[PDB]
């Protein structure tokens, strides 16, 4: 895949790392998302990142977004993924005041299945479990994107401008050993940010470092009781545990009653998504 | 203000923390940075125009010229175009092999430029290796200085007063935001010390951290500092003392740029 064979149709969104454009593939005539991450790195690092991103070809699962290729055009690494009509879930928070609990359970099931597929088949941790990094489709599909396939890409990203928010587990910020439990902590934070209609680090603005200190040395946030089921509060509390050892691992999360019950429940997520985003 | 009809926008170069760079041809080669601000409030725009004035007066061999602004092609600034690449590109992207005296000369020129900028009470925030360009080969040019009214977003008539820019060069005191006005001379001194570390190491600091968030937290809390064992063995010892001096956590203990300039003048 080359730069000259895409015609940018629209902008999907822009983040601190880069900007994603809804584009067309001239040779094949299909619409795909093209993520441009601007970074100034060595050509050897560019080739290393491209080869490491090639691995994304065999990452096939209903809970991870598609991948067609990646290449470096001019001062930017460009990754080509399959287009998700619903965009990301942060777009949904901008649409709806708060995500309902049943679809939130569906989201949780999708993300844990994606995480366990990634861990079991690729030995890869997401490290970026955010509302912006899980994507939704018109048919009801929920997939994971922007996970840590290329380590050198993460190292190049490390040199980044300051952010506004953070979804990091305290063990990563402290610098201690981190495992998938960091991803579970991040996804628990994401569940809190979806259930309530706000970014939940400063419980009901505050700068980035103050956010980070607060999530390092003070108790983790919790959902507002009385407007949510006890099961989903138990699920997020087990996800949002400061100690990685006490925090539940994936194997407990599959057999977590929240996940099993939400899988038993039949929720028409496609219709609700179409209603809330038009 | 500069009338946009005379300026012509050539191929894009890139984007940054608060603007996007185009190549312009207004009375010669220039660089036009369209700002990310979509609806600049009149107060912000007026304070920015006062900046346009102050920065247009500034004239050093070591800082890029600041011609002016234009409100027609959205909100934009016209600055001197630098054919020479950025210092970040030479040190990391191109891995340019600089001799000892060349690195000392880059440090001296940067210190001189920041000294002049500080003498007119201009706090060159967003100070990093990206903003330094090696014109004609070795002459150091500081750009993207000042512009505090634009780099930061505005909550109407109130500036957001929150950090903005790359975190590897940011001061712990401006990372913490413990004060409404933490940008000062010493913050620029710390940022210059970080660029000094990059000059004396050839690598970005905190290479053992892969996530920027961990960097921010452990810098502001003091758990992480640029270790001085990465510096070159051929680096003079007083140069090492100078850089360790510039990167100290305590704001007030960091020296002011005349002292640093005296330090390199002793080194050379
Ligand atoms: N395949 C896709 N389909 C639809 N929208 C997408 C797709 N990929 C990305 N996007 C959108 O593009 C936006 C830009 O994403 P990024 O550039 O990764 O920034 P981000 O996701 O907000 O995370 P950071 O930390 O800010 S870089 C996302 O927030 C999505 O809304
Ligand atoms: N006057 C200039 N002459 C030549 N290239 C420039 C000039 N100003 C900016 N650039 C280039 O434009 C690109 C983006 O620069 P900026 O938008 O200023 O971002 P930055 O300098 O990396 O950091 P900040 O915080 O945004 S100023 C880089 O590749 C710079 O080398
Ligand atoms: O895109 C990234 N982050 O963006 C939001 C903040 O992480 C991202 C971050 C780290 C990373 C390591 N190797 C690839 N990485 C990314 N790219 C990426 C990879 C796979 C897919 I599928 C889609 C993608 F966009
Ligand atoms: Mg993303
Ligand atoms: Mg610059």
């Amino acid at each position: 895949l080359k730069d000259d064979d895409f015609e940018k149709i629209s902008e999907l969104g822009a983040g601190n790392g880069g900007v994603v454009f809804k584009v067309s593939h001239k040779p094949s005539g299909l619409v795909m998302a093209r993520k441009l991450i601007h970074l100034e790195i060595k050509p050897a690092i560019r080739n290393q990142i491209i080869r490491e991103l090639q691995v994304l070809h065999e990452c096939n699962s209903p809970y991870i977004v598609g991948f067609y290729g990646a290449f470096y055009s001019d001062g930017e690494i460009s990754i080509c993924m399959e287009h998700m009509d619903g965009g990301s879930l942060d777009q949904v928070l901008k649409k709806a005041g708060r995500i309902p609990e049943q679809i939130l359970g569906k989201v949780s099931i999708a993300v844990i299945k994606g995480l366990t597929y990634l861990r079991e088949k690729h030995k890869i941790m997401h490290r970026d479990v955010k509302p912006s990094n899980i994507l939704v489709n018109s048919r009801g599909e929920i997939k994971l994107c922007d996970f840590g396939v290329s380590g050198q890409l993460i190292d190049a990203m490390a040199n980044a401008f300051v952010g506004t928010r953070s979804y990091m587990s305290p063990e990563r910020l402290q610098g201690t050993h981190y495992s998938v439990q960091s991803d579970i902590w991040s996804m628990g934070l994401s569940l809190v940010e979806m259930a309530v209609g706000r970014y939940p680090i400063p419980p009901p603005p505050m700068a980035i470092f103050e956010l980070l200190d607060y999530i390092v040395n003070e108790p983790p946030p919790k959902l507002p009781s009385g407007v949510f089921s006890l099961e989903f509060q138990d699920f997020v509390n087990k996800c949002l545990i400061k100690n990685p050892a006490e925090r539940a691992d994936l194997k407990q999360l599959m057999v977590h009653a929240f996940i099993k019950r939400s899988d038993a429940e039949e929720v028409d997520f496609a219709g609700w998504l179409c209603s809330t985003i038009g | 203000e500069i009338e946009a009809s005379e300026v012509m926008l050539s191929t894009r170069i890139g984007s940054g923390s608060f603007g996007t760079v185009y190549k312009g041809k207004w009375h010669g080669d220039v660089a036009v940075k369209i700002l990310k601000v979509v609806d600049p409030t009149p107060e912000q725009f007026q304070a920015f125009r006062n900046e346009v004035a102050v920065l247009r007066k500034t004239r050093h061999v070591n800082i890029l010229l600041f011609m002016g602004y234009m409100t027609k092609d959205n909100l934009a600034i016209v600055t001197q175009w630098c054919e020479g690449s950025s210092l970040y590109k030479h040190l990391h992207v191109q891995e340019t092999k600089f001799q000892m005296f060349q690195l000392i000369d880059i440090a001296r020129q940067t210190a001189q430029g920041m000294d002049y900028l500080h003498a007119k009470n201009i706090i060159h925030r967003d100070m990093k290796s990206n903003n330094i360009f090696l014109h004609e080969g070795l002459t150091v040019k500081i750009g993207d200085f000042g512009l505090a009214t634009v780099k930061s977003r505005w909550s109407g008539s109130q500036q957001v007063e929150q950090p903005t820019g790359s975190v590897l060069w940011m001061a712990p005191e401006v990372i913490r935001m413990q004060d409404n006005n933490p940008f000062s001379f010493q913050s620029d001194v710390y940022s210059y010390g970080i660029v000094l570390y990059e000059l004396m190491t050839g690598e970005l600091p905190y290479s053992h951290i892969n996530n920027r968030d961990q960097i921010i937290f452990m810098v502001g809390r003091g758990y992480a500092s640029p270790d001085l064992s990465k510096l070159y063995k051929n680096c003079p010892k007083a140069m090492k003392r100078l850089v360790a001096e510039c990167v100290k956590k305590v704001k007030e203990e960091r020296p002011l740029f005349p002292q640093i300039l005296s330090s390199i003048e002793l080194l050379q």
